[PDB]
């Protein structure tokens, strides 16, 4: 890995991470929103300009109230070194849409949340609560068909880990979902502790292998913020990035990020969001030495 | 080495809110959290007596 | 049905006794006892403030 | 194992089990005791006349102060259905024998100790207190070459279940051991609670198959009471019977009995003992009903 160090060095040295970044298309142009752009579907977005493509929305069985079964909410599917990667990039829930949530999180067999965000931020709103509260009646709330009961919750410098148990009210059939929720970034930038975010990085690939382990498969995590392409892309790209240095792929970072655009629009929407995964990729490798 | 971690957790008996304090490595941190997610649950001290 | 078991044992801090009064399955007690025998440690309100 | 039932209901009603019980001699007819009898061996037996048969005691390795490397303790093996049982039978220690016992514990792969009594009954000592109390001194004791912690202890009604940490000083080894001790029988005679003494023999059972996986090999448990003889008996030849009758294999009690008497003296050393163990086996079938 001294070689891949040197390497990106010398490329943040050459004065054109910047402008490649720039040149990136913001979005697929001949892009389809066939479903996101139904006027039914209007209300279901945080952001209206924000929306999945038709091709990879994540699809939820109809039902009355939701005839289109649908979710602001993408599978973001990326092949490296032999291994699939799979998530679902999502936007915070909406008070009227945590049913569809919990809807994809049990279609999908979602075992991990990334949630990097807080729930309100500078006075704005970022994500209904979707989750219950510790103690607050039984610690349980229920969503549509979704009762979810809060086991525990351990509190880190940077993060919080909490345990949910998730029951299909029907069925009767019980889950078992771990919510992360890094609880660091600032109101407005990027967070300056490097070593946090990388610490939340490290949390949820030692979730993912538990439960992966417990089910003795490898589902998509799901990632959300507010509207599912900022901070949602920024740890997204990083996940994959450091991966693929941990494992010699020679995949540029903006060929990482053309391909996670060409899956959700607006993914990593500002130049500090993509210097930031770089401070992160250097940070992981001076970590290594 | 074992590191100061905190568990929030319910009384299975009256949901008051009980705090776990304790010491651990990583990996028994993380079979302590999933027993919770099994059946394991604490009973605060007031239900115990 | 999960039963209601008392687990002794000593603050890693100032040798204080620690009760902990749990309801689980015999077998979430039993993975439970092999924590203690790992690196799982509680410590006490005292210390714990 | 209906008709295991009906059999041996009919055998208790013929008449006969306590006759043939006399007739089991206690002890081998050319037994060679040549190590217990060894008048420096003298102190190191609680009962002077109940010593281990030469031909399976169990050897420690010799020391300056322990030359013979003896131990009142006998190695118990019989096959039932194609397995194989290993227990040591043992006194319980005296003051002066702690490390010994600890020595046996670690040479011998011990996971499981067997504590069929309290350390003082009615004011006579049954055992000395080998593992250390929690909370005094660090909940730790040290026996020789041996420091033992005590981590937990889980109460029962009828037993209480111990775990203990075991150290090597010289090489800083650390290994566990369980220390299951049954707390409910009287001073004199057989405890009444037949229930209770099948929820221990649960315990012994359940530690026993734990630890086996925890080392993914199948060591001897370490049963004792005072002598070793009485009550060890009585535990032995229970999970011996339990075991035959749970796999349908065509064992007699008392046969099973003149095989434990091969392997040490004086094991059941009651007709009310020798009665306990039908009444237990009664209590089991009982209980699959
Ligand atoms: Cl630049
Ligand atoms: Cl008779
Ligand atoms: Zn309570
Ligand atoms: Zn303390």
């Amino acid at each position: 890995m001294d070689e891949r160090f040197r390497t990106l060095k010398k490329k943040l040295e050459e004065g054109m991470v910047f402008t490649e970044y720039e040149q990136i298309p913001k979005k697929k142009a001949n892009g389809i929103f066939s479903t996101a752009a139904l006027p039914e579907n209007a209300e279901r977005s945080r952001i209206r300009e924000v929306v999945p493509y038709e091709e990879n929305r994540v699809e939820l069985i109809p039902t009355k109230e939701n005839n289109t079964g649908y979710i602001n909410a993408s599978h973001i599917k990326v092949v490296v070194g032999g291994a699939e990667w799979h998530y679902i990039a999502t936007q915070g829930p909406l008070p009227h849409t945590c049913h569809d949530f919990w809807q994809m999180v049990w279609e999908q067999g979602v075992n991990v949340i990334a949630m990097v965000t807080a729930e309100e931020e500078g006075g704005r709103t970022k994500s209904h609560r979707y989750w219950p509260k510790l103690g607050s009646k039984h610690s349980s709330a229920t969503y549509g068909k979704f009762k979810v009961t809060t086991k525990f919750r351990t509190d880190s410098v940077c993060y919080a880990t909490t345990g949910l148990k998730v029951k299909h009210l029907l069925s009767g059939q019980e889950r078992t979902v771990w919510h992360l929720q890094y609880t660091d970034w600032p109101d407005h930038g990027c967070p300056e502790d490097v070593q946090g975010f990388l610490s939340y990085l490290e949390e949820i690939q030692s979730v993912r292998r538990h439960t992966n382990s417990m089910l003795e498969r490898h589902p998509p995590i799901v990632v959300h913020c507010s509207a599912g392409v900022g901070r949602t892309g920024v740890l997204i790209l990083s996940e994959l990035m450091i991966y693929c240095l941990e494992h010699n792929e020679k995949v540029e970072v903006p060929m990482m990020l053309r391909l996670l655009r060409e899956q959700r629009m607006f993914m990593i929407q500002t130049i500090a969001q993509y210097k930031f995964v770089y401070q992160v990729l250097i940070q992981f490798l001076q970590n290594s030495r | 080495e074992p590191q100061r971690h905190t568990m929030l957790c319910m009384c299975c008996k009256c949901e008051a809110r009980i705090e776990l304090v304790v010491e651990s490595s990583a990996d028994d941190l993380r079979a302590f959290q999933q027993l919770f997610l099994n059946t394991l649950s604490f009973v605060c001290p007031w239900c115990a007596s």
